[PDB]
């Protein structure tokens, strides 16, 4: 009967202030700690802070100094502001509520649906491409993995091929990770017969259209 | 600090799911989290059910380990489950989360491939360890990095598992080091946990 609605998802430019609001429908604004939490791959589910109708706040020690929460007890709304965001602040942000009182056994109720906030860099940057060399060791009938590390580019996407498209079997290009810097990296690996090393040449072809960069890198066995 | 949960718990249609939450000194509650939906508590004070939650959800706690049980797990129960405890300093601490899956294909444990920093990267005054994880099901894993035998959390980035062509899942994890850190340690390892299995690979400077 009580529903919380967060402001929609958006993008915030790295270094700026993340700003969200939660609107409360049903019940009263009293008797409650109006709360914010977030969920991300890199830090899991985290409580951020809460506010009581009097305006008294409590914040995670991890964010104390750059987080602020406010409430409007007539408009039934509360806010989250988080200063100096970096890529690490990319997460799904949730509002929720806790009953006023002792918290040792308390659980969050009336969660909002969540709003994805992506903290994004601004400037284009082409990748560096490093070989991921296979061993020159001999497996009797076995395979070796070799690849290319496509490091520190922005924005997405990067495409990768092998031997200009002539090699497709055993090729697996992995989705990118986002570093704290706001730059992406990914890897492409091909699984080949270990006997083909030293016979067949393997070149990764990396395209980053946003920076108008292409790189070809031969990947050879560790010397 | 997070409470430790298995990344993946899965059952055949008809079976009961058991999810553990370790490191909890006081009472635990559990949230069901699905993509794009409001989380909701399913169990609080270790085993108590809020109104509206079906009978098949139950709980137990012994010492510092809490368990969530879902009897005759149904499609509607498929979700990520997070445990939570109160904390004197942080107010609330949560578990790492457990994906619950009803198996649509056989369980498959990951293949792990670990590459050391390339000589080229070291020449650019950087160092990246690359851990590739593939051919697993269900699509949830925990990746842990070690310097020698000690856990390393800083400089780690890990992707959310994505479906491959063969309908299994893959993921990758990266550890950023300085060349000095790379050269001064005996070895670094990537350890992947999935269901009953752990796979660790280790590399060392040359």
């Amino acid at each position: 009967q009580v529903q919380l609605q967060e402001s929609g998802p958006g993008v915030v430019k790295s270094s700026e202030t993340l700003s969200l609001t939660c609107t409360v429908s049903g019940g009263s604004m009293g008797g409650t700690y109006w709360s914010w939490l977030r969920l991300s791959p890199g830090k899991g589910l985290e409580w951020i802070g809460y506010i009581f109708h009097t305006g008294e706040t409590n914040y995670s020690p991890s964010l104390k100094g750059r987080v602020s929460i406010s409430v409007d007890t007539s408009e039934d709304q509360f806010s989250l502001r988080l200063r100096s965001v970096t890529a690490a602040d990319t997460a799904v942000y949730f509002c929720a509520s806790l009953p006023r009182g002792q918290l040792v056994n308390a659980y969050f109720r009336n969660w909002g649906r969540g709003s994805l906030v992506s903290v994004t860099a601004a400037s284009t940057k082409g990748p560096s491409v490093f070989p991921l060399a296979p061993s020159s060791k001999s497996t009797s009938g076995g395979t070796a993995a070799l690849g290319c590390l496509v490091k520190d580019y922005f924005p997405e996407p990067v495409t990768v091929s092998w031997n200009s498209g002539a090699l497709t079997s055993g090729v697996h290009t992995f989705p990118a990770v986002l570093q704290s810097s706001g730059l992406y990296s990914l890897s492409s690996v091909v699984t080949v017969p270990s006997s083909s090393l030293g016979t067949q040449t393997y070149i990764c072809n990396v395209n980053h259209k946003p920076s108008n960069t292409k790189v070809d890198k031969k990947v050879e066995p560790k010397s | 600090y997070e409470l430790t949960q298995p990344p993946s718990v899965s059952v055949s249609p008809g079976q009961t799911a058991t999810i553990t939450c370790s490191g909890a000194s006081t009472n635990v509650c559990w949230y069901q989290v699905k993509p794009g939906q409001s989380p909701e508590v399913v169990i609080f004070e270790n085993y108590k059910r809020p109104s509206g939650i079906p009978d098949r959800f139950s709980g137990s706690k012994s010492g510092s380990t809490a368990t969530l049980t879902i009897r005759g797990t149904q499609a509607i129960d498929e979700a990520d489950y997070y445990c939570q405890v109160w904390d004197s300093f942080s107010t609330f601490v949560f578990g790492s989360g457990t994906q619950v899956t009803v198996l649509r294909q056989p369980k498959a444990n990951p293949t792990v491939t670990l590459f050391p920093p390339s000589s080229e990267e070291l020449q650019a005054n950087k160092a990246t360890l690359v851990c590739l994880i593939s051919d697993f099901y269900p699509g949830a894993v925990t990746v842990a990095w070690k310097a020698d035998s000690s856990p390393v959390k800083a400089g780690v980035e890990t992707t959310t598992p994505s479906k491959q062509s063969n309908n299994k899942y893959a993921a990758s994890s990266y550890l950023s080091l300085t060349p000095e850190q790379w050269k001064s340690h005996r070895s670094y390892s990537c350890q992947v946990t999935h269901e009953g299995s752990t796979v660790e690979k280790t590399v060392a400077p040359t």
